[PDB]
């Protein structure tokens, strides 16, 4: 359980009406809830619940795929019957005993006012021994067995544990086994930013790269029309400053994406 | 699962039958974990002649 | 070097110099900012001017007589 | 506690007392004899006048 | 700050607190840091602590290392109550100390 | 060896038009791109729920001095459609109402790109030798929008008012 | 206090002399956790030039810190409190002095305009965190009352 | 001190002689300006500088300005926008911007 | 035809590129050609300083800014440079024009749209 | 190191 949202309450170390135990009493009954989550590593959960009479797990609003494990493991206790709540339990998946107080003090996203944090661990094995008895083959009476107990509370299936194991250590020993062109020539020609009238006069001969520019003939691109004789120097600037001659060919001035205007 | 893993950083191959590896990061607990193992195998599982 | 200023020690013949020639020495390297001798080996100027010291190289003699010849030939530059 | 450069007195120009009024530590006169057997004179004017 | 042990520091070593070390050494940031030009100016460089730079504890242990500190407990009743070792940092708020001290 | 393009005099009658209008504040190095930026979209939106595809499309040049400075002068471009032999239209907009009277029609035979060059060939290196006189009105670009992968070959054609 | 179970004997040099060893068991169950109050003030006084007042309104403030609080100068109550953050808008009505010419010339091209007040806020202390319970808004009366009080 | 130990004469601050950071951040102002300064031209300099009295005892005015140079008053205040606008355009003001953020 | 495109480049640029005839005579064409080319499409281009002129005029009644920015802004020489265009324009103070509270047409020349 | 790797091998089937 990662977060708590709840109503009628400001912060953690207020009191609500209508509760016997105190309100971070409920964040220390709610850390020991039990939830087998499928497919999400986050969801949510909704408890609305109203009358006289103590709250367990089977009055939350479940979703499809959120397998409970306790039904019983007490929460809180009403005692007057017109009280309502609205609880909004947050769940992720994780590991170890990080309980988002590091998440506050590497992130510092804007929150709203009312969020409480919860102190989690993620981790669902709590007491596992083994003791090791003597395997019974004919010939090899050397042999033993690996007798591994395991207590936990629910939301885990055994197997899954003991297969997991050995995709983290494969990893760690497969690693001791198997270890030991130019910006302003890819643009359009009227993105090549020159004066008044330079350049834009040159993208209605279909000219928009300027890698099309340099593979014109000079002579007959200025005998257009729509030429003057002062942005001359500008294709001599582009392409003395650059380092490219008149009509030599570049290997490939598109991309995969070709667009005009 | 957002384990951690090491490249062999150095070996010191002084000799041939003496040496030194160093290895750096695991994650916390792993300094433990991985070189008991590795201490006990190259005690007592090998070949031999004698 | 880190653990250890005792050879340093068995050069010179004195603790107190030591305190005094390296750091005449390496305020020529702080501030002054002149080549050290030894290599670097990522180290801080108190670290150099000790390990210059080990193999003989600044003395009070030679924290002078490398200046001496440095005085005149400024001396023999501003006529 | 730590202080690099805090608040000073009125009187005397010399730091003052205490993790509360972000205060400066105090190197009493055993200390000095301390230091003194040393023969470490520079960090002796140092802690003095600097 | 606290004193406690260390199995395995060595004889020239000690712990310190990265918290109690950055307030310390706050003159010695500055001027590295303008040799660095992240930040610009003084005022800027001031800036720079709070905003949790990983180059702020690159500067740290850049300044820290052979910078040697002392320490000191009272009553000091002869020469080595006073001794100078040499910083490692930790993830902690107590001063660390070789127990053979 | 400049080729002079082909032009045309031309009077015109009141036509009732609809469509929709806007302002606008740009360079006239992009007054062909975002002619054509308005004109796609409303051709490319009347077309997506009409049935029947009209011989023709207008649009229409406007310009609005500012009352407050003439510093800024508010220019209205809008694509807008004409009466044809076709009872079922589905538009939208409100009528506007072409200034008619004298005008000189330009006509264009060539590339897509060139279309710029159609609206870039205003006001240097051709028309004096006429030496015209501009009056108050509105400019009219005409396209033939049905007919057009290569840069398409459009036939277009501008509008200008000029009193004589 | 608590009761746990103890082992009596060297560890890796972590029991050397009366210093003791815990575990992560211990931090996860927070069974040696307590909880304090501090208390803080910020004395809205008469000078000799003029009244000191409350005020949201501050200048050179980033916009995280004018977030957290009200239109008037006060904490939102169950807020979060990292500390070194404003809580309470407070200023001084201050009178006008001179500047060196460098700060002059740097004045003139910014046009760095400044009222006759002085920025005096209040601020959590560093080094400490925490979350809100309460306030209280006190008044001599006879002076005007702020809204929030 | 309720103990032998302290009194009322540990605990005031006398803050008048000048922050630590504070009077280094004095020079970073001034040496900042002298090579903002000199990006521009000497009877540029000249104008705008001993005005507002940097490096110089005085101030001088814009009368002490007109009566030197020939008469003018009027376009040494012109002068100066010039000064103001070629370091307003953000390529010379960088060593500005944190001053700025006083 | 073709220098058309000088006439709303200069509604866009009597800004920050310090534009002269030698810097108007990057439109292709030469210093004296570009003049008659202008003159009879138009009838009036250097046109260029009534939109300084009037560029400048956003500045004074339609942003907050004071008036020394205002003669460096939009291409103007000097702060007198300014006023002796506005003077021969205008015909009034810009001190005693913005601060008035009436303002109408009589000085700021309109933008060519041809 | 590699036989710590085929001692795990009924379980990375």
């Amino acid at each position: 359980v990662t977060e708590v949202e709840i109503d009628g309450v400001l912060h953690e170390y207020s009191t609500k009406e209508g509760v016997q135990e105190d309100i971070l009493e409920i964040l220390l009954n709610l850390k020991g809830l039990a939830v087998r989550v499928q497919g999400k590593d986050e969801v949510i959960l909704t408890l609305n619940k109203s009358g006289i009479g103590p709250v367990t797990a089977a009055d939350i609003t479940h979703d499809g795929d959120v397998e409970i494990v306790k039904p019983q493991h007490v929460i809180c206790h009403l005692t007057d019957e017109n009280a309502s709540i609205s609880m909004r339990i947050k769940v992720q998946r994780g590991r170890g005993y990080v309980p988002a107080s590091t998440r506050i003090h590497s992130e510092e996203d804007e929150r709203p006012i009312g969020r409480l944090l919860v102190d989690a661990c993620y981790s669902p094995v709590e007491r596992i021994a083994y003791n090791v008895e003597a395997a019974r083959v004919e010939q090899r009476t050397d042999l033993d067995k690996l007798v591994i107990e395991m207590e936990t509370n629910g939301t885990i299936d055994p197997e899954e544990a003991i297969r997991r194991a050995a995709t983290i250590l494969a990893e760690q020993l497969e690693a001791f086994v198997d270890l030991r062109f130019d910006p302003i020539l890819l643009r359009p020609v009227d993105d090549l930013e020159l004066t008044v009238r330079s350049a834009n006069c040159l993208k209605a001969e279909a000219i928009h790269y300027i890698g099309d520019l340099v593979q014109r003939t000079e002579v007959e691109l200025l005998k257009t029309p729509n030429l003057g004789k002062k942005s001359l120097t500008e294709i001599k600037d582009v392409l003395a400053s650059r380092g490219l001659s008149l009509g030599m060919r570049l290997e490939n001035w598109p991309p995969a994406s070709i667009a005009d205007e | 699962t957002e384990f951690l893993k090491p490249r062999l950083v150095d070996i010191e191959q002084v000799s041939s039958t003496h040496a030194k590896v160093t290895l750096e990061p695991l994650e916390r607990g792993f300094g433990h974990t991985l070189g008991n193992a590795l201490r006990r195998i190259l005690l007592s599982s090998m070949p031999g002649c004698a | 070097a880190r653990v250890t200023v005792q050879d340093a020690v068995e050069k010179i013949g004195n603790r107190f110099d030591l305190v005094l020639v390296a750091a005449r020495r390496a305020r020529q390297m702080q501030v002054g900012g002149k080549d050290p001798l030894v290599p670097e080996e990522n180290d801080k100027t108190t670290v150099i001017a000790l390990r210059e010291i080990e193999e003989g190289l600044i003395n009070n003699q030679i924290l002078d007589v490398r200046e001496r010849q440095e005085q005149q030939e400024q001396e023999a530059a501003e006529l | 506690h730590a202080r690099s450069t805090g608040s000073y007195s009125l009187v005397t120009q010399q730091p003052l007392g205490g993790k509360a009024q972000f205060g400066g530590q105090r190197f009493g006169e055993m200390e000095v004899w301390a230091l003194e057997a040393y023969g470490a004179a520079y960090t002796l004017q140092e802690m003095l006048t600097v | 700050s606290v004193i406690t042990v260390g199995p395995y520091l060595r004889l020239h070593q000690c712990g310190l607190p990265k918290k109690m070390a950055l307030e310390l050494f706050k003159p010695f940031i500055y001027g590295k840091l303008e040799l660095r030009g992240l930040a610009t100016t003084i005022k800027a460089a001031k800036k720079m602590v709070e905003r949790e730079e990983a180059v702020v504890w690159d500067i740290l242990d850049e300044v820290i290392r052979e910078h040697p500190v002392l320490l000191n407990r009272a009553p000091t009743l002869h020469r080595l109550g006073i001794q100078a070792f040499e910083p490692v940092l930790i993830e902690g708020k107590a001063i660390q100390l070789h127990p053979l001290v | 060896e400049f080729t002079m393009p082909e032009h045309k005099f031309v009077t015109l009658e009141d036509t009732p038009l609809i469509g929709v209008t806007q302002s606008y504040s740009c360079s006239l190095e992009q007054i062909s791109d975002f002619r054509h930026e308005m004109r796609y979209q409303f051709w490319h939106d009347f077309l997506g729920n009409a049935p029947t595809i009209p011989p023709v499309l207008y649009g229409l040049n406007e310009t609005r001095p500012s009352q407050d400075k003439d510093d800024e002068q508010e220019v209205f471009y809008t694509t807008a459609l004409a009466q044809d032999q076709a009872d079922g239209y589905v538009l939208t907009g409100h009528p506007v109402m072409l200034q008619g009277g004298e005008y000189v029609m330009f006509t264009y035979e060539g590339l897509g790109t060139g279309v710029q060059e159609f609206i870039l060939t205003v006001y240097g290196t051709c028309m004096p030798m006429l030496n015209l006189t501009r009056r108050k009105g509105q400019d009219i670009e005409r396209y033939y929008p049905a007919e057009d992968d290569r840069p398409i070959n459009l036939r277009c054609e501008l509008l200008i008012p000029i009193r004589r | 206090g608590q009761n746990m179970r103890v082992a009596f004997m060297p560890w890796n040099g972590y029991n050397f002399e009366d210093s003791i060893l815990v575990s992560e068991r211990v931090v996860q169950e927070d069974r040696f956790t307590t909880i304090h109050i501090q208390e803080l003030a910020c004395v809205s006084r008469d000078t000799k030039l003029g009244p000191e007042e409350i005020t949201a309104d501050i200048p050179n403030v980033g916009e995280a810190a004018l977030s957290k609080l009200d239109e008037s100068g006060i904490v939102y109550i169950g807020a979060e409190v990292t500390g070194g953050d404003i809580l309470v808008g407070k200023v001084t009505p201050k009178g006008e002095t001179q500047l060196t010419p460098e700060e002059k010339l740097l004045r003139a091209i910014f046009g760095e305009k400044a009222s006759d007040v002085k920025d005096s806020s209040l601020r959590v202390p560093n080094g400490v965190s925490g979350t809100v319970i309460d306030v209280q808004v006190f008044t001599r009366d006879g002076v005007e009352k702020d809204k929030r009080a | 001190g309720d103990d032998e130990d302290s009194h009322l004469g540990d605990f005031i601050e006398d803050t008048t002689l000048e922050l630590p950071l504070d009077s280094a951040t004095t020079e970073s102002l001034r040496a900042a300006t002298h090579d903002v300064l000199a990006g521009l031209t000497a009877r540029e300099a000249k104008v705008l500088r001993m005005r507002f009295g940097i490096d110089m005892n005085t101030d001088y005015t814009l009368e002490e300005v007109g009566k030197q140079f020939d008469v003018t008053r009027e376009r040494i205040r012109q002068i100066e926008a010039k000064a103001l606008r070629k370091l307003r355009h953000p390529s010379r003001s960088e060593v500005l911007r944190s001053f700025l953020d006083d | 035809g073709i220098i058309r495109d000088l006439l709303i480049w200069l509604e866009g640029h009597l800004d920050q590129p310090l534009s002269l005839d030698n810097v108007a005579a990057k439109a292709g064409y030469s210093k004296w050609h570009l003049q008659r080319m202008f003159k009879d499409v138009t009838g009036h281009i250097g046109y260029i300083r009534a939109r300084r002129l009037s560029k400048s005029a956003v500045a004074l009644r339609l942003t907050a800014r004071p008036i020394l920015d205002i003669a460096l802004q939009y291409r103007f020489d000097s702060q007198q440079t300014f006023t002796r265009a506005f003077k021969k324009q205008f015909a009034q103070t810009p001190a005693l024009y913005r601060r008035s509270p009436e303002w109408s047409a009589f000085g700021i020349r309109p933008p060519l749209r041809l």
